[PDB]
């Protein structure tokens, strides 16, 4: 996901499915490729409680 | 029947005595009635009165309570009883506290109350009603402070029976260091049938109206009247301005008809210097008569002197909710009005009121409170007048909702009408406000803007516009043979006045007068502005390209006209203060004093603005064409380098003058260190837009190296960056299109440098032009006086010694030294 | 825009609907 | 000094004044700096066809001015004649089927949670704006979306209604669910359609006005929104309200 | 009884304290505008806490004694610090009344003597009408904004109080959260803050999505508090030494070996039983002088903590 609505839809994927196994690739705009508006840090402070919710997200940090 | 609540404690008695008679068995009660309005006396005497109990003493004459000295104390107490949060009441360092002008009845109340207690105005206290109580501030006086000493004294205005009762009118009037501050007004009413015609009378002092006297058959009216007195019977009325100071003193026989009435006061004029002067006297009396006639008169054949005058539609201000309180103790301790049917159940029952009723004055203070901070802008001093009317009786815990209305205007005070409602929709209050506008200055703009039809959507409507083009038009017509409506109008490229006629000749001669005198090599030159124009001549065309509104001798008149006229409109719908403080910028100061101190007529006024366009037009040489080598340009110091002043500009242009012997000054000093504008020579303005073109780009900073580094020097660095710039700029084509350059931009149309040393020469014609047009007789000085602020001398015009010097180190002018010189005319 | 160009923070309502037509572009492309 | 030579003075200096003022520089400056401190004028009001010296006392008061007029506690009013007429004058101006949208239905929510009439409520505005104030009744509305639509946003009470409304139009389709439903119980069975409960209220709709399922439950939820509140006595005076519902 | 021994009470409790009749019989209650002034809501705010405490103490069949016991510590934000003293008194039902009546008596000098020293004036109406329709909340002498780090908003207040003098200057008075602050001072002032802080807040109908972050406009509320005093600023000063005299007199003390949990002091974060001087006069100076560094303050660890205060959802639990 590159954003916060994204997050969102992430958590409901994992929340529909909740014995599979989800790996969240957090990633910032300061990445190579392809990248977001997003920093690497705001957006995870907002949404790591709600992550970490859901047993079934493994979250994985990159960029 | 006892009150616990009273002034020292001490419990006080109200004997209530019956008659016990048990041979008449179907009512064998009767209440003795012999000295029953003297018990119930007695006793709200203990409670209100702090004097040895007396029912002996005249109405007519004046009850004086003790001086009253003002304390933090008390009006912080008075403040929270009414609920009033207002700042100005708050002990804050620095500021004095001021006291709210509710707290005029906790001062006057002792003196107010005292005059419905003589043998002679004989009621039933525990069945009065207070009807309308008001507050007026005298006006120029400041509100009350904390430290103050206040006088009071009251006066019983009218006793009048009514069929239903007695209405008692009461005016007390405070005082400070001897001078009134406020009338309080109270109406007191007792109900009952009273016949007491002989203990009724009318005691007002009738509001000021003045007469102007204009025709022959108002002088031959009031000569008829047997009550006009003159001390001179020969004395001239024509064209003077009567005002009648007069009270009117009735005694009634009846309901209806008046056993004696007398008007009486001086008739006072208006001198040419605006002094007042006694000449003549009222004296009218009369026996059983309906009415009193002199008030009558005055009313129909002459005004007041202020003028209300309603909005088109009323403003609605707010809908605001006030509570009263669960107990009516805590107002009656600041108050002293202990008035036991507003404590004590049982007092309240034995009056037949509906409960403990809240007391009026509690109801009257809370919503003055609501209309201090929703109409004077929580300002106490802007409130002014207050007056209320109790119209319902409200019961402790009540949820009042108060409707303020912004209704209408008189001489610059707002006119504020409010009703107050209870949860059942039923009228508790009503009232009136007077409230000053915030402390006010106007300012009236100078040329620039000047666009076809200007003014001409607020001629249409109003009247009073109306009045101001009209006469100007006609005048115009009658002495230049134009009308200034055609020109602004329909803003015509040629126009030419013919000379032909009676009527034309007379406008002839009113071009041929006009003068100029300008600097031709040796010496001062008088010359006719108009030369082509002499007494063989039958036309006279005015020539521009766009358009002559476009022309400055039409723009001059047109610009002061639509400004005078705007005023006029204001002034009629009542929103000009008396003391407003006023400036105009250049040509403004003209349309300023014509509108806010009638120095000239509207006809002197176009007058001398088309002269002044004229002169303006003809100051400089112009051969070639519309075209002359002058100019001026608007400098903003702040973008060529933010360390560049008003210090940086004041020496950069005096030496650019001072170097090349080019006339440049600084003209219009507009905003500090952002808008100055600079007039002069279009060679030496091409310097300097040159000059900071180059500052700019270098970044010289002239402070940096100004004193602290090399002293006189300065003069050195500079000569050689005018010099550079200055011989590359008088090689141009001798008419110089001037082009801008970073901070400075030239101001299109501009052609002459007025506001310079340039034209001193061109104003000994123009001073004699003002002495024709500006009358000795037309100038108040009391509308001048701290409140006018001239272009010349930035400093509120004043009538002393320091002013006429200052006045003279900028102008040198001779009729103003030779004042100076023998300022000994204080014997007259 | 309507509302403040009746008169920052207008540049910014001006880019939004400018990326808005980008979008808009590729959607009414894709129709096509 | 006699009032008679008073006024020959103020003659004599006023036609020297306004005679030389063209020929002397025009300190306006100064000018300003005499009427907005030296008389704390409270409101300037410019006479003139454009605002030039109001655009000026904005520039000067803006400039040195701020710590003089914070330090007095002192509001000031620039109003050119021109621009600003109406505050110096005193003149103010004054059938087919079809599931609930969510747009209707979150207007209605919100309208019913904050005892408001449903246009007193814009829907171009934040959930934090309309109850900004009590904290308790925003989570409250917050709460209720929950259990009206599920799965909300993340910081719902910074999104517009109108914005909010469509993110929801997405996984919703026309279903009353939890919260509205138990309010529609309520507003019947607590108001005093004294016995026609909702069968007979959804029929008298269906056969009068022609509105089956779908565009029934839409009229009941502006019912809701415009709630009676007093007690209306029988069925002639509850069709009344349906009518105009409608 | 305490109205009627303090010299001029009467004159600003118009309206008295009866709270029995204003519960009974709804209607002989006093208006919403004098209940929130703090003479009146201070204390009572108060009893709404030892309040909560019984009815939670009773309906565990406990005496207070026994409540405390289970308490590793107490503490309270701003004024709640006088209730959670007293709590740490108590012992049996009977010495129970005696901490609440040294509670309420040194609740009720905070909220008079406060009052005299700096009372809330009416503002201009043209300041109210601007508040309310860019939904800041009506004025008032203290300003809360969420969402901006400590050190942002200490930058607009250094701004704002370049132009103020000295007794109208403004300062940050809780620091609530890292994002969470409330700024006390005079409601001019603080209109003038809120001024600054319109300029440099995003439209809320933007969308940024699409802007780098570092260029985005900060998302972020300011709202005006509905308290009716300036807690925790210079402007109280005044009144600290007044309420200081006004328990000597009503003989009032809490004293170390009385309190038997620790008591989180809510500027420092230390136990208020480890103290040289007066425990009642720091309680004050807490209130009225010093800050709140809740972050300081709750840094103690607990697997649980109990929120008696007001508000309930809304309230400081949350």
């Amino acid at each position: 996901p590159g954003s916060i609505d994204a997050i969102s839809q992430v958590i409901n994927i994992a929340k529909a499915h909740p014995n599979f196994p989800i790996a969240l690739q957090w990633t910032g705009g300061r990445g190579g490729g392809h990248h977001s508006f997003e920093d690497a840090h705001t957006p995870m402070l907002q949404m790591y409680s709600k992550i970490r919710r859901h047993p079934n997200i493994m979250l994985i940090f990159g960029s | 029947m006892i009150e616990n609540r009273t002034m020292d404690g001490k419990p006080v008695s109200l004997p209530l005595l019956y008659n016990f008679n048990p041979d008449n068995g179907f009512a064998p009660i009767s209440e003795v009635m012999e000295d029953r309005n003297q018990r119930i006396k007695e006793m709200y005497w203990k409670l209100w009165i702090d004097e040895p109990f007396n029912l002996d003493f005249d109405p007519r004459d004046v009850i004086k309570g003790k001086d009253f000295e003002i304390t933090a104390k008390e009006v912080y107490d008075f403040t929270h009883a009414v609920g009033n949060n207002c700042e100005d009441f708050v002990s804050r360092p620095d500021r004095t506290m001021l006291a709210p002008m509710d707290f005029a009845i906790v001062v006057g109340w002792r003196a107010i109350i005292k005059a419905i207690f003589p043998n002679t105005v004989d009621g039933d206290l525990l069945k009065l009603v207070h009807l309308s109580n008001g507050y007026k501030m005298i006006p120029g006086a400041k509100p009350l402070q904390v430290g103050d000493v206040v006088s009071t004294t009251a006066v019983i205005e009218s006793v009048v029976n009514q069929p239903t009762g007695k209405i008692v009118d009461v005016v007390g009037t405070l005082s400070r260091n001897g001078k009134p501050v406020m009338e309080v007004t109270s109406s007191f009413f007792y109900r009952g049938n009273y016949t007491d015609f002989e203990n009724t009378f009318q005691k007002t002092v009738e509001p000021v109206y003045q007469m102007h006297i204009k025709t022959s058959k108002d002088i031959a009216v009031l000569r008829s009247k047997e009550w006009f007195q003159l001390d001179d019977e020969d004395f001239d009325l024509l064209n003077k301005t009567l005002t009648f100071e007069t009270e009117t003193e009735v005694t009634f026989k009846n309901a209806n008809i008046f056993s004696s009435v007398k008007c009486f006061g001086p008739i006072k004029v208006e001198l040419p210097t605006k002094e007042t002067v006694e000449i003549g006297i009222v004296d009218y009396e009369a026996g059983a008569s309906h009415g009193n006639p002199v008030v009558d008169f005055l009313k129909r054949n002459g005004s007041t002197l202020e003028q209300k005058v309603n909005l088109e539609n009323p403003i609605p201000i707010a809908v605001l909710d006030s509570y009263t309180p669960s107990t009516n103790e805590p107002y009656a301790r600041v108050s002293g009005d202990l008035n036991p049917i507003h404590v004590s159940r049982h007092f309240a029952s034995y009056a037949n009121l509906p409960g403990t009723i809240t007391h009026g004055m509690f109801s009257s203070a809370s919503v003055r409170a609501l209309i201090e901070n929703w109409a004077a802008d929580s300002v106490s001093s802007r409130v002014r007048g207050y007056t209320c009317q109790f119209v319902d009786m409200v019961l402790p815990n009540t949820a009042l909702k108060t409707s303020i209305q912004h209704v209408g205007m008189i001489n610059g005070r707002k006119l504020i009408k409010f009703e107050t409602r209870n949860e059942d929709d039923v009228v508790v209050l009503t009232g009136e406000a007077e409230i000053e506008q915030p402390v006010t200055t106007f300012v009236f703009t100078g040329q620039g803007s000047q666009e076809q039809g200007m003014g001409m959507d607020l001629y249409k409507t109003s009247k009073a516009a109306q009045d101001v083009w009209n006469r100007a038009d006609n005048h115009f017509k009658d002495t230049y043979g134009f009308s200034i409506l055609d020109i602004v109008i329909n803003n015509p490229v040629n126009l030419t006045i013919h000379f032909g006629g009676e009527k034309g000749k007379r406008i002839r001669e009113n071009y041929s007068a006009m003068i100029f005198e300008t600097i031709v090599d040796g010496k001062l030159k008088t010359e006719k502005i108009f030369k082509e124009i002499n007494e063989h001549s039958t036309s006279y065309t005015f020539r521009s390209e766009k358009g002559l509104l476009s022309a400055t001798q039409f723009t001059q008149p047109a610009l002061t006209l639509m400004e005078k006229a705007a005023f006029e409109d204001l002034k009629s719908k009542g929103l000009i203060p008396a003391d407003a403080t006023f400036a105009g910028h250049s040509l403004g100061e003209y349309a300023a004093l014509a509108s806010l101190a009638d120095v000239m007529s509207i006809e002197s006024l176009v007058e001398v603005v088309f002269y002044r366009g004229m002169t303006m037009q003809v100051a400089v040489p112009r051969d070639e064409l519309g075209r002359s080598n002058y100019g001026m340009i608007a400098i903003n110091p702040g973008r060529v380098a933010a360390s560049f002043s008003q210090e940086a500009l004041q020496y950069v242009v005096e030496r650019v003058g001072k170097r090349t012997g080019w006339l440049v000054e600084i003209v219009n000093y507009n905003v500090e260190n952002q808008q100055y504008v600079a007039a002069g020579d279009l060679r030496a303005l091409d310097t300097v837009t040159n000059v900071l073109n180059f500052i700019k780009l270098q970044k010289i900073d002239i402070i940096e190296l100004q004193k602290s580094l090399s002293l006189e020097e300065v003069e050195g660095h500079l000569f050689e960056i005018i010099d550079e710039a200055s011989k590359k700029s008088a090689v141009k084509p001798r008419p110089l299109k001037l082009e801008r350059g970073f901070a400075c931009i030239p101001l299109v149309g501009i052609s002459v440098p007025f506001h310079s040393t340039y034209l001193m020469n061109g104003v000994k014609p123009f001073k004699s032009f003002l002495k024709k047009n500006i009358i000795k007789e037309n100038v108040k000085v009391a509308r001048l006086a701290g409140k006018y602020i001239p272009n010349l001398t930035a400093k509120p015009f004043q009538v002393t010694k320091e002013y006429f010097q200052d006045v003279y180190d900028l102008t040198g002018s001779e009729p103003i030294k030779e004042i100076i010189d023998n300022w000994e005319k204080y014997e007259q | 825009i309507a509302k403040l160009e009746g008169a920052g923070d207008l540049a910014l309502y001006k880019d939004s609907v400018r990326e808005n037509e980008i979008v808009l572009n590729n959607y009414n492309e894709r129709v096509d | 000094m006699k009032p008679e030579v008073e006024q020959e003075l103020a003659h004599i200096l006023l036609t020297e004044l306004l005679a030389y003022q063209f020929a002397s520089p025009v300190r306006w400056i100064e000018t300003q700096d005499v009427f907005l401190k030296d008389f704390n004028t409270e409101r300037v009001v410019e006479i003139g066809p454009s605002p030039t010296l109001a655009g000026m006392a904005q520039r000067t008061l803006k400039n040195k001015y701020e710590s003089y007029d914070a330090a007095l506690s002192l509001h000031r009013e620039i109003l050119c004649y021109s621009k600003d007429a109406k505050e110096i004058y005193y003149t103010p101006d004054p059938i087919a089927d079809e599931p609930v949208k969510a747009s209707l239905l979150l207007h209605v929510l919100v309208a019913h949670k904050l005892k408001k009439s449903l246009d007193s409520i814009p829907m171009s505005k934040t959930i934090k704006d309309l109850v900004g104030g009590k904290s308790t009744v925003q989570n409250e509305i917050l709460g209720d979306l929950g259990k009206e639509f599920g799965t909300t946003p993340e910081k719902p009470e910074e999104t517009p209604l109108e914005e909010l409304a469509e993110t929801f139009q997405d996984t919703f389709s026309g279903a009353l669910g939890k919260q509205s439903s138990s309010l529609l119980s309520r507003l019947i069975s607590s108001k005093m359609p004294g016995g026609f409960t909702i069968t007979v209220a959804r029929k008298y709709l269906q056969t009068r006005w022609g509105l089956p399922s779908g565009r029934q439950d839409g009229v009941l939820l502006v019912a809701l929104s415009n709630e009676p509140a007093a007690r209306l006595g029988s069925e002639a005076d509850a069709k009344a309200f349906l009518d105009s519902m409608a | 009884e305490l109205i009627r021994t303090t010299l001029d009470a009467e004159k600003v409790f118009t309206q008295g304290l009866n709270i029995l009749e204003w519960l009974e019989n709804p209607s002989n209650t006093p208006d919403k505008d004098y209940l929130l002034s703090i003479p009146i809501s201070c204390p009572l705010i108060g009893v709404i806490q030892l309040a909560h405490y019984v009815v939670t103490a009773k309906l565990l069949g406990f005496t207070p004694g026994e409540l405390r016991s289970y308490l590793k510590g107490a503490t309270g934000h701003s004024q709640g610090l006088v209730t959670a003293v007293a709590i740490a008194e108590t012992d049996s039902w009977e010495s129970f009344f005696v901490s609440v009546r040294k509670a309420i008596t040194v609740l009720f000098f905070i909220g008079v003597r406060c009052y005299e020293a700096y009372p809330n004036t009416s503002l201009p109406p043209s300041i109210l009408e601007d508040s309310l329709e860019n939904n800041e909340g009506v004025p008032s002498p203290m300003l809360s904004i969420s969402n901006l780090t400590q050190e942002q908003v200490q930058d607009y207040v250094n701004k704002t109080n370049s132009h103020l003098p000295a007794g109208k200057q403004v300062e940050i008075s809780l620091v609530n959260g890292a994002k969470n602050l409330v700024v006390s001072g005079p409601p001019q002032s603080l209109y003038g803050l809120n001024l600054t802080l319109r300029k440099a807040k995003a439209p809320s109908g933007l969308d940024q999505s699409r802007i780098p972050f570092s260029e985005r406009k900060l998302k972020f509320s300011n709202r005006f508090l509905p308290v009716a005093s300036p807690f925790h600023s210079h402007l109280l000063v005044p009144a600290s030494d007044l309420i200081n005299k006004d328990l000597v007199k009503n003989n009032v003390s809490f004293n170390a070996k009385d309190i038997q949990i620790p008591v989180y002091d809510t500027f420092d974060g230390s136990d208020l039983r480890v103290l040289s001087g007066s425990i009642s006069e720091r309680i004050v100076d807490c209130i009225i002088r010093l800050p709140v560094k809740w972050e300081t303050t709750t840094q103690f660890k607990a697997t649980h903590i109990l929120d008696f205060g007001p508000g309930g959802a809304s309230g400081l639990g949350v």
